């Protein structure tokens, strides 16, 4: 089945550009006249005023929420009494449906299973040894050439001859010494 | 307040206006240009021309266009 | 407790110039309209009118000796709160170890809200798995999907009110026999005459039942600059 | 044990009873401590020196009083009478009745769950023992499949690697014949250009 | 082998097939998979088999292509991958017959190293 | 390192016959884009939104135990978008120790 | 506000949009400089603005590692999830972190201004002198804008650090990634500073350290002091959010977690006394030479064991969950390529192999598969993988295998020719080149344009 059918109808498609019209035709950017709404825009975005101009943290519209008895406003739990016992009633969440939009049937199934985890303590700490000490063992096959290309460049070498070389911006200097 | 509770709420409930998405691609564009302006620029002041015509630095045959 | 920084000056007492100046009134507010300086100044006033009156202590039983000093007779309900609040603060800096959490008796969870969010890590030992987070909500019994340990929120609510100190003492606690004035006075004049004052807070409460500058000195202890 | 012994806060007492510290600026008073030990007096000396309470006698009624409700307090209050209480004494009196809050399970409301639910409850921790037990064994088993076949790759990589030693070794027996044999070695043939 | 000398508490398929089946499916349309191995639609749940009527652990494995084609789908019943193949049932085969496993994966070895040696050389 | 919990044979033995390993679906169900209403204002979309977390969301067992959305980390605790302000009451931090103290019980 | 904001989460998200925005400028250096290699003759750039090319590369370098990567893999993910992952209400520093932000976009509107009102002329992202020295002012402007940079990043990292007196969970590897990356910031940028200033002494203050009887190789040690443990501080966080991916795609714990931590403290520790593998060439005893080369080798010890942590962590994942999420292909492909970055780094570590491959395009392609290719694939997956959690959209990139496929073609395409013009051999740091390396020169160019027009779909 198709599933976008289902909330199609909610879906209705949009008459202007970016969802507003042009400022001509409604001034979005003013703050809205309804009562209790004066901190939003008339397109119900955040008014300027409410969280730039005056903001609170500024020290605008001072006004301390705690109580004299250092208390304040908390709702309290769905509470049911039965067999003797008080019980309390978790909130469960909308169906998916309603917040999102598919119906919520034909579901794949995906059993419960406990975490995926590595066992046989022995062979797992030799597989990690091997994961560091086959690299020292690569490393230490080059250590012995390197030393020895090392030790090539830098040999005292009977040279006969002596070519001077220096190099400017932008030619490269050649002295070269002259046959008697 | 509900509205204060995500940062940046207008734009996650996607409500925002779209003018702050162009304001931001716009600067991005600009940063663009401060590497291709000042070279047609360096390229005219040195040469005379904004940008260069390939390989004209090198020899070329009588019927090169 | 370890998070606490040093104790105030105002955390063992209070200066006088702090006292309600109308003390008649102070005496007759009910312990529900009293706020944290009225408060403190009514168990001050009255607890030390009874301790400062040594002739009279053996003969005040413990109720009412308690009622006077402003001490809450504990009893299995507010004992259940005050301790649930102090384990509620001393999570805020500290570490949360317990026993293994089980149907019997889950992991207990305090909040104040409707959620607190909660690690899971497992047993002692071997048995101990990595930290698997969880939001734990009101009226769910949970249970984590590694180890099955049992767990549970506690909501410190009561009466769209949060747990307080102050809320278990004005639930709780009841309100005895009015004060009476006249202990004020008779106690005033057994520590404070001629010119020795031996009960300072009752020179200072008696000046305002009398109106405010009528004792001796009060006027020139009333009288500041800046 | 704390800041040197210095405590955080103490109590200062004054003869002139019209004396501010901050106001004044004379030389002659000399501050004394709670006990009323002159500032002078160093406190090596001063902390020797025995402090006991002394309440009015017409406390004593009370203090016997506590004592027999509370035969465990009695001693303290006996020092007290006597005049034998030290701020030690008090201290050990003080912390020695502090007990510590208590909580009540039973008094904590339960999440909801019916009856049906309840008895499903050993049927639950079974399917979480069963699901442990399988966990465990599947570890073992993945370890050895999976740790083995890494072993294919060891030997794919020396079979690719070892092409190209081959192809090394090929290499190094051509670069012997080039100055030996190689007709494309040419000597007495590169002749200086010269400046232009 | 982990049903056979491992666990002896999960459901053991048995093989339809140590080969493929090749399949047309479409986009958006869901179908079911054979996981016991005994129905005569294969690869398909035919209504009849284990799978369909619930019994011995035995259950439909539910699918659903992303875009239209021609999948290849597990005969073994085993593979990894199931409902799709990725070549468990050649392998599941050579734990059967592990003398025919052997001449197979010496030809494609010999292939193999042929052709490389070939190339490179 | 870590195997699983250790399992005596004891705790594996079935009070009936009949008992096999429970079926419920850990997908938590069918989701996408959240889908807010056009007439839903600023703050009405904000309650769409902390009515559409996936971390809030749970499966229930067949002893009514729920199995709560875990993560590794804590990161995947907080409401998605991320509000201004995520942990005013300190996230705790289960430790499990095999020891114990008298006041805790009552005879 | 906007400015003012001191959200930790929401100077997360100015990082990371301020990289992006300073990176478009990046890449449209790397287009000029790639079109300008297309062929053998002058393209783009007039021969008598050839200055303009050693501009181009200069701050193509400066800005993708100081302005971009760092702010992206530094100061973006680490910014909103460090103090979630701590289990803090917010940073330890809230005001120092307002102004790290606004420092950084200071110093680059001076760089970028520089580029305009000065002569434009370059001398490498690396400023060695005495050609740093003899330039113009725009490298006056530039020695200010890391100077001001490096302000940025030491507040930043004394703000991490302070973590660790307020976690109230447990450390997990990424926080270990970030507190390293910062203790290698806290010991490597005082000693930049210093040789930074010493720059600015002999171009503005008439000293001699960089003219004869001075030493010029002594500011390559101190660069190089600061430069190797840069490319660490780079990669490390990169190292952390591949850790956090891949446990949490495949739902299994991380294996090894103490030996990965033991691995990133390793690294930079080895990192912190490898840096003149940068000075082969120069003419450094025989002994030095060896001491350098065999430290250099150790470093992929410790670097080989998380490789082979993360492969047992995609391991054995269970099938039935979708691995085509970019976030996931992009984890995996980041092992794919720091693999062949690494190898390459070891090949040019032997100092005998470095004569050859010096100044050329091989160590180019070497950094690009790591940074280029790496670096920015665990920037993109980190930022994938919390994209519910951030709450961006109005992109089409959290399943797009399209993207992938292209992207991981294509950027190869530019850098593995690279590999090949460095045996034959084609220096750097140049614009014209000889006719007989055109072909690998054209097709990393058909790469370059190829992956800019990817960058495109995705939105
Ligand atoms: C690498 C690239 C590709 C990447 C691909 C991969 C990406 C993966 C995903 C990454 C996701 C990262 C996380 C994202 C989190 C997003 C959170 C968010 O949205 O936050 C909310 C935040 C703000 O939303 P809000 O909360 O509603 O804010 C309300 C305002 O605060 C208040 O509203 P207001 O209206 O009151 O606002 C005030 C407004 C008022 O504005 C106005 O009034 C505007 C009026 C119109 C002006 C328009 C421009 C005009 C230009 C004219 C030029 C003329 C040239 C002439 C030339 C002539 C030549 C001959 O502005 C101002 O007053 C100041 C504006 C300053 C900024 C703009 C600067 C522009 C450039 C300037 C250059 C100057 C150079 C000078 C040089 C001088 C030299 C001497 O969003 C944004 O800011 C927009 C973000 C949009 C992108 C989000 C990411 C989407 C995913 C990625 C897409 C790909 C992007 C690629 C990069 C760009 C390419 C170009
Ligand atoms: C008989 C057949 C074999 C013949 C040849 C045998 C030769 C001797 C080998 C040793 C003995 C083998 C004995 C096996 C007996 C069976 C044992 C067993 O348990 O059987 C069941 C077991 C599977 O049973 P199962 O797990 O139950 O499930 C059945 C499934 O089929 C599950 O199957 P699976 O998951 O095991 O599938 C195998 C798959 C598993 O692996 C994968 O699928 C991994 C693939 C990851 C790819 C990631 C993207 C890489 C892209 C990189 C691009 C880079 C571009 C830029 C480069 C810039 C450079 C400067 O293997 C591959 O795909 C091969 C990947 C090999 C490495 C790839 C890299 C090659 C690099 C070459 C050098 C490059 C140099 C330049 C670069 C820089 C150097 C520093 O079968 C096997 O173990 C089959 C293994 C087959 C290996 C074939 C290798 C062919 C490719 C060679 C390399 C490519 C070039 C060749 C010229
Ligand atoms: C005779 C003389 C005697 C001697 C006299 C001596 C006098 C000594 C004076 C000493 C003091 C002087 C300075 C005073 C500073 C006062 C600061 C202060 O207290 O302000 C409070 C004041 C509070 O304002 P308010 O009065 O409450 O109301 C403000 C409005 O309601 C607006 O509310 P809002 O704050 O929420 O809105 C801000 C925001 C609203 O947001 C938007 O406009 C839209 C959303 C963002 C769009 C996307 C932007 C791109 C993404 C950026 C991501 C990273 C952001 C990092 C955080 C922001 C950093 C700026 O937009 C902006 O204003 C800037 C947005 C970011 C612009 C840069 C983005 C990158 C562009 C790259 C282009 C090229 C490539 O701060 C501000 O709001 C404005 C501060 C402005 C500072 C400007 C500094 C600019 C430096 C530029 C470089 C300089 C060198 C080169 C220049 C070359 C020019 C040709
Ligand atoms: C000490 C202490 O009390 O630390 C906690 C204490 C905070 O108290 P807390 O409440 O217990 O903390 C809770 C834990 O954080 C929460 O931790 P946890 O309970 O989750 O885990 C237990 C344990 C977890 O941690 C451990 O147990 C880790 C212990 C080992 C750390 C690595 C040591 C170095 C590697 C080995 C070197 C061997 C050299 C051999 C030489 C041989 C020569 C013969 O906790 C700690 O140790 C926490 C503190 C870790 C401090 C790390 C400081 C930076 C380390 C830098 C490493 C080397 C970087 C090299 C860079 C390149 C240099 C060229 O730390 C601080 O006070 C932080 C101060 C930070 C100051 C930063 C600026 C310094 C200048
Ligand atoms: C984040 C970026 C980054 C990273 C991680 C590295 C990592 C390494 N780099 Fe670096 N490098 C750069 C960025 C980076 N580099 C840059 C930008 C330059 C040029 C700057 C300039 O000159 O302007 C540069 C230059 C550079 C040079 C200079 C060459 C020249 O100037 O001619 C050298 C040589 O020593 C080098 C070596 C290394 C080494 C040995 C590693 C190691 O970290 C690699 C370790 C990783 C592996 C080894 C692979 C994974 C490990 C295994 C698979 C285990 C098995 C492997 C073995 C046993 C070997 N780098
Ligand atoms: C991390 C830093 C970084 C990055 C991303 C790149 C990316 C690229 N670089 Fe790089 N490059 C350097 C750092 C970087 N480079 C350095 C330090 C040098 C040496 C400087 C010098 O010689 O002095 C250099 C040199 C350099 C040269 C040598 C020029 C020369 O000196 O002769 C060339 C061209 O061949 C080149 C090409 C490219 C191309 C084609 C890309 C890329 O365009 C390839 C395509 C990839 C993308 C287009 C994606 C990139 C996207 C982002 C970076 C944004 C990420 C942001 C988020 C995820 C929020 N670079
Ligand atoms: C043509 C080149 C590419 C142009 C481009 O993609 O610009 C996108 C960018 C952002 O636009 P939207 O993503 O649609 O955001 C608005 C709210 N949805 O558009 C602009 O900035 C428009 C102006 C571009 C000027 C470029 C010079
Ligand atoms: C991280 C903190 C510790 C860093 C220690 C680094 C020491 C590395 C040792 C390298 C070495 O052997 O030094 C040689 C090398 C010079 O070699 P040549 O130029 O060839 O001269 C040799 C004879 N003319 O020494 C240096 O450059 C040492 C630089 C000083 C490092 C000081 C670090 C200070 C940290 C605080
Ligand atoms: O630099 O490595
Ligand atoms: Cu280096
Ligand atoms: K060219
Ligand atoms: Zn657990
Ligand atoms: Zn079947
Ligand atoms: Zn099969």
């Amino acid at each position: 089945k198709s599933y976008y059918d289902d909330f199609k109808d909610r879906l209705k498609p949009g008459k202007y550009t970016q969802g507003r019209c042009p400022q001509s035709e409604g001034d979005y950017r003013q703050e809205s006249k309804t009562i209790g709404r004066e901190h939003l825009n008339d397109d119900g975005t955040r008014s300027k005023r409410y969280t730039v101009k005056e903001a609170d943290a500024l020290g605008y519209h001072y006004h301390p929420p705690i109580d004299k008895k250092g208390q304040v406003y908390v709702k309290g739990p769905n509470t049911v009494i039965e067999r003797g016992q008080t019980w309390i009633k978790g909130y469960e969440l909308p169906s998916m449906e309603y917040t999102y939009g598919p119906k919520q049937e034909d579901i794949p199934f995906y059993p419960r299973v406990k975490l995926n985890v590595w066992g046989n303590y022995n062979l797992v700490m030799k597989v990690e040894f091997l994961f560091f000490y086959l690299p020292t063992i690569i490393v230490f096959g080059i250590c012995i050439p390197v030393y020895t290309i090392n030790f090539a460049q830098e040999e005292v070498i009977y040279t006969t001859m002596t070519v001077k070389v220096t190099g400017r911006q932008w030619y490269w200097v050649y002295e070269v010494e002259s046959p008697t | 307040n509900l509205e204060d509770h995500f940062d940046l709420a207008e734009y996650m409930m996607k409500m925002h206006n779209p003018m702050s998405e162009y304001l931001y691609w716009i600067a991005g564009f600009v940063s663009g240009l401060h590497g291709i302006l000042p070279l047609l620029h360096s390229n005219y002041y040195f040469s005379g021309m904004f940008l260069p015509r390939d390989n004209d630095n090198t020899q070329l045959c009588d019927d090169s266009w | 407790y370890r998070h606490w920084h040093r104790m105030s000056e105002d955390d063992w007492a209070l200066p006088l110039d702090s006292m309600p100046e109308d003390v008649k009134t102070l005496m007759a507010t009910p312990q529900t309209e009293r706020g944290f300086v009225e408060d403190y100044w009514y168990n001050r006033i009255r607890g030390e009118a009874t301790l400062l009156d040594p002739e009279a202590l053996p003969s005040k039983s413990y109720i009412a000796l308690a009622r006077d000093m402003g001490l809450q007779i504990v009893d299995e309900p507010s004992s259940h709160m005050m301790g649930l609040i102090e384990l509620y603060e001393y999570l805020r800096g500290a570490s949360f170890v317990g026993p293994f959490g089980t149907i019997e008796n889950p992991v207990l969870v305090p909040a104040v809200g409707q959620e607190r969010v909660v690690a899971c890590t497992g047993g002692v030992g071997d048995e101990e798995h990595f930290t698997l987070w969880f939001r734990c909500r009101e009226g769910f019994m949970y249970r984590c999907g590694e180890c099955d340990q049992i767990f549970m929120l506690v909501r410190l609510y009561y009466e769209d009110r949060y747990w307080t100190q102050t809320l278990v003492r004005d639930t709780f606690m009841s309100d005895g026999d009015m004060f009476d004035l006249k202990t004020l006075e008779r106690v005033h004049k057994m520590w404070n005459k001629d010119e020795m004052v031996r009960w300072e807070v009752g020179y200072w409460a008696q000046d305002y039942v009398l109106g405010k500058g009528v004792l001796p000195g009060m006027v020139e202890e009333h009288t500041r600059v800046n | 044990a704390y800041n040197g012994g210095y405590p955080f806060h103490y109590v200062v007492q004054y003869d002139d009873p019209n004396y501010d510290c901050e106001a004044d600026f004379e030389f002659e008073e000399i501050p004394r401590d709670e006990f009323g030990v002159p500032a002078h007096i160093p406190p090596e000396l001063s902390t020797q020196i025995r402090h006991t309470y002394y309440v009015p006698p017409q406390y004593y009624p009370f203090l016997k009083k506590l004592g027999e409700d509370t035969p465990e307090l009695k001693p303290y209050t006996d020092k007290l009478i006597m005049g034998d209480m030290t701020y030690d004494d008090y201290e050990e009196m003080f912390y020695k009745f502090a007990k510590p809050l208590k909580i009540y399970r039973s008094r904590l409301p339960l999440p909801y769950r019916t009856d049906e639910e309840i008895s499903q409850e050993k049927y639950v921790n079974w399917c979480g023992r069963w699901y442990s037990y399988r966990q465990r064994l599947q570890g073992d088993y993945y370890s050895r499949h999976y740790f083995r076949d890494w072993l294919i790759g060891v030997m794919l990589g020396m079979y690719l690697g070892n092409l190209c030693v081959q192809q090394h070794r090929q290499y190094r027996v051509d670069m012997k014949l080039f100055y030996l044999e190689a007709p494309e070695h040419k000597i007495n043939w590169v002749k200086p250009r010269g400046d232009l | 082998t982990w049903t056979e000398i491992w666990w002896e508490h999960d459901p053991t398929p048995k093989v339809a097939q140590y080969r493929p089946y090749v399949c047309t499916v479409e986009s958006g349309k869901v179908y079911w998979w054979c996981a016991c191995g005994e129905s005569k639609t294969q690869p398909w749940v035919d209504g009849h088999c284990k799978c369909s009527k619930r019994e011995g652990g035995f259950r439909p494995r539910r699918w659903e292509p992303e875009h239209d084609g021609v999948r290849l789908f597990c005969g073994c019943k085993s593979c990894f991958s199931s409902p799709t193949w990725n070549g468990g049932c050649f392998t599941k085969w050579m734990q059967s017959n592990p003398a025919g496993g052997m001449l197979y994966c010496f030809a494609a070895a010999f292939g193999f190293g042929t052709l490389t040696v070939y190339r490179k050389f | 390192i870590y195997e699983g919990q250790t399992v005596q044979e004891s705790e594996l033995i079935p009070q009936e016959d009949d008992w096999v390993i429970e079926e419920t679906n850990f997908c938590l169900g069918r989701n996408c884009y959240v889908r807010f209403r056009e007439e839903d204002d600023l703050a009405r979309r904000a309650l769409h939104q902390m009515d559409s977390q996936l971390n809030k969301m749970h499966t229930r067992l067949r002893d009514g135990t729920v199995i709560p959305y875990m993560s590794f980390h804590p990161d995947e605790m907080v409401d998605r978008p991320a509000p201004i302000h995520t942990f005013s009451e300190k996230p705790l931090l289960k430790w499990t120790w095999d020891e114990t103290y008298e006041e805790a019980y009552d005879d | 506000f906007y400015i003012l904001v001191n959200n930790n989460k929401r100077i997360g998200i100015y990082y990371i949009k301020l990289s992006i925005i300073i990176g478009i400028l990046g890449i449209v250096l790397s287009y000029i400089i790639r079109v300008e290699l297309y062929n053998s003759g002058n393209r783009i750039i007039k021969y008598d603005n050839v200055n303009y090319y050693n501009m181009v590369i200069t701050l193509h370098g400066l800005l993708m590692i100081f302005y971009i990567i760092m702010p992206g893999l530094y100061g973006g993910i680490p910014l909103y999830i460090l103090p979630i992952l701590s289990v803090i209400t917010d940073i330890v520093l809230p005001r120092i972190n307002n102004i790290s932000i606004i420092i950084v976009l200071i110093s680059y509107i001076v760089v970028i201004n520089s580029i305009v009102i000065e002569y434009n002329i370059g001398t490498g992202w690396t400023l060695y002198p005495p050609l740093s020295i003899i330039g113009t002012v725009i490298v006056n402007m530039i020695l200010y804008g890391l100077i001001i940079i490096g302000i940025s990043s030491i507040i930043s990292a004394i703000n991490f650090m302070n973590i660790l007196i307020v976690i109230d969970g447990i450390i997990y590897v990424y926080i270990w990634s970030i507190i390293i990356t910062s203790v290698l910031l806290i010991i490597s940028l005082p000693i930049l500073n210093g040789i930074l200033l010493m720059i600015l002494s002999d171009i503005y203050f008439n000293s001699i350290y960089f003219i004869l009887n001075g030493d010029v190789v002594l500011y390559q040690h101190l660069f190089w002091y600061f430069g190797h443990p840069e490319v660490y501080i780079l990669i490390l966080p990169a190292f952390g959010i591949i850790s956090i991916i891949l446990s949490v795609l495949n739902n299994k714990i991380i294996f090894g977690m103490k030996s990965m931590i033991l691995a990133i403290i390793m690294i930079s520790i080895l990192g912190s006394i490898v840096w003149a593998h940068h000075i082969y060439t120069v003419g450094l005893e025989l002994d030095t030479k060896i001491y350098f080369n065999n430290l250099t080798l150790i470093i992929s010890i410790p670097t080989g064991n998380k490789i082979y942590n993360w492969i047992i962590l995609y391991i054995g994942s269970y099938n039935i969950l979708y691995n085509g999420y970019q976030s996931l292909i992009f984890s995996i492909m980041f092992i794919i390529i720091f693999i062949i970055g690494g190898i390459t780094g070891i090949i040019i570590s032997i100092d005998i192999i470095d004569i050859g491959l010096h100044d050329t395009y091989y160590i180019v392609s070497h950094f690009h598969y790591i940074l280029s290719i790496g670096a920015v694939i665990s920037l993109l997956a980190g930022i994938l993988l919390l994209k519910d959690i951030i709450g961006y959209y109005n992109v089409i990139i959290k399943i797009n295998k399209y993207f992938g496929l292209l992207l991981f073609i294509n950027i190869n395409i530019i850098f593995t020719p690279q590999f090949i013009i460095g045996f034959n051999v084609m220096p750097r740091r140049i614009l014209e080149y000889s006719d007989n390396i055109i072909v690998w020169n054209l097709i990393s160019s058909i790469g370059s344009i190829s992956t800019i027009l990817i960058l495109l779909s995705i939105f």
